[PDB]
């Protein structure tokens, strides 16, 4: 199912052969909420940087094939699972949608902590 | 501009523990300094911090502002840049926020700093 | 879908149509755990006051030792019910644990659930 | 009676924030005073808490014990009841509860205390 998480946890993943942990659980599917910084339209693919404020921002990239940039400085909701190149994570999302609502982001950071103590170990 | 570094969510009290580090406050335009290079914002607690400009403001900011700056050692943010949260038909409930933050600090096994 | 919840959680829910609700989302078939206060057995059922410290203890009943002993933590799955505003619940398990870490994950199944179920 | 009341679960450091309050506390039994009025309990971060009793306590207590009780003006607790956790099978894990309890408290709009 779908994690909540920060960026935090997950640059903090371990690959223990081609699947993540996040910290001592398996994890993949994740959401996280953060601000875009920077957005760069490359040419099938639309890569953002996003920032939670819990580590740098990540590399999310969104698949997309041939109007459809989020401008930065915009929060929004990530949707994806989490990747790795040599050594690198990254996101690839079907879903980044700007938040209508900030108290979204406020109940994240609820969510995040209630996923991490009730699937803890 | 410490954007590749993390910077912790806190509120007005938490400003004096904090002094020298990068930190992300939310809170509400009180008031904006004569100048335009400072201006206070409100946590959820009603708790006041001062917020210093490096430039001076360009509009007139009100509602909810995030601010991302290092604490100086007056306990007062220096701001590297900043948000005005927008505001659909639900306000923004900083009361709540205030919560998170507290929460985020009870828990920092589930919320890494870094 | 069974939604675990706190006694004080089945207290506050509006029972208006004909259905029960913690705020706009129907509810039912719930789940609690609590200690067992008092038994009392009849012919066609079993009555028991279920406290989980959220609130008074509750009536739990279950249709037709066989009855679980005072001060026994107890899991129930049930339906929720209402007399003239007053609830209760009809019983359909009412296992007694054999695990108290069980009674540790109730209480954080239940912030979890309740928080992804709300408006 | 406060069994007709809600009662918080706490940990030793709410007690100065929960004074005249009925509390739920669970422990590990740290010690028994020998006539049975009065015992202590240490929570999920090894902290104590002393239990006071109207009555000698009948049986002997062991392992981790709930009481419920009102808490004193002297920061301690008066128990009108307890018991204890089973724990033949499995073992119970305090810590996990202590943060269970730290979880109570800072999402109250999800584990309502009332009613």
């Amino acid at each position: 199912h779908i994690v909540p998480c920060t960026i935090s946890q997950l640059l903090s993943a371990t690959l223990v052969d081609e699947v993540f942990r996040i910290g001592n659980v398996e994890i993949s599917q994740v959401t996280i909420v953060g601000i875009i910084r920077h957005a760069e339209k490359a040419p099938t693919n639309i890569v953002y940087k996003i920032d939670d404020m819990t580590a740098a921002p990540m590399d999310v990239r969104q698949w997309v094939d041939t109007n459809t940039v989020v401008p930065p400085e915009t929060y929004v909701k990530v949707a994806g699972h989490l990747r790795s190149f040599q050594n690198k994570k990254s996101l690839v999302a079907f879903k980044i949608m700007p938040l209508e609502d900030m108290n979204e982001f406020t109940t994240h950071i609820l969510e995040v902590i209630n996923a991490h103590m009730v699937l803890s170990k | 501009d410490m954007m590749d570094l993390p910077r912790s969510r806190i509120n007005a009290g938490m400003l004096a523990q904090f002094i020298d580090k990068p930190v992300c406050f939310v809170g509400r335009l009180e008031k904006i300094h004569p100048t335009g290079k400072m201006f206070i914002l409100s946590d959820g607690e009603g708790k006041n911090g001062t917020i210093e400009l490096m430039e001076p403001l360009d509009e007139e900011i009100s509602g909810i502002v995030e601010v991302v700056g290092r604490v100086t050692a007056k306990a007062t943010i220096l701001c590297t840049s900043y948000v005005q949260f927008k505001e659909d038909s639900h306000p923004f409930d900083l009361g709540l926020y205030n919560e998170a933050v507290k929460i985020i600090h009870d828990f920092p096994q589930f919320y890494p700093l870094g």
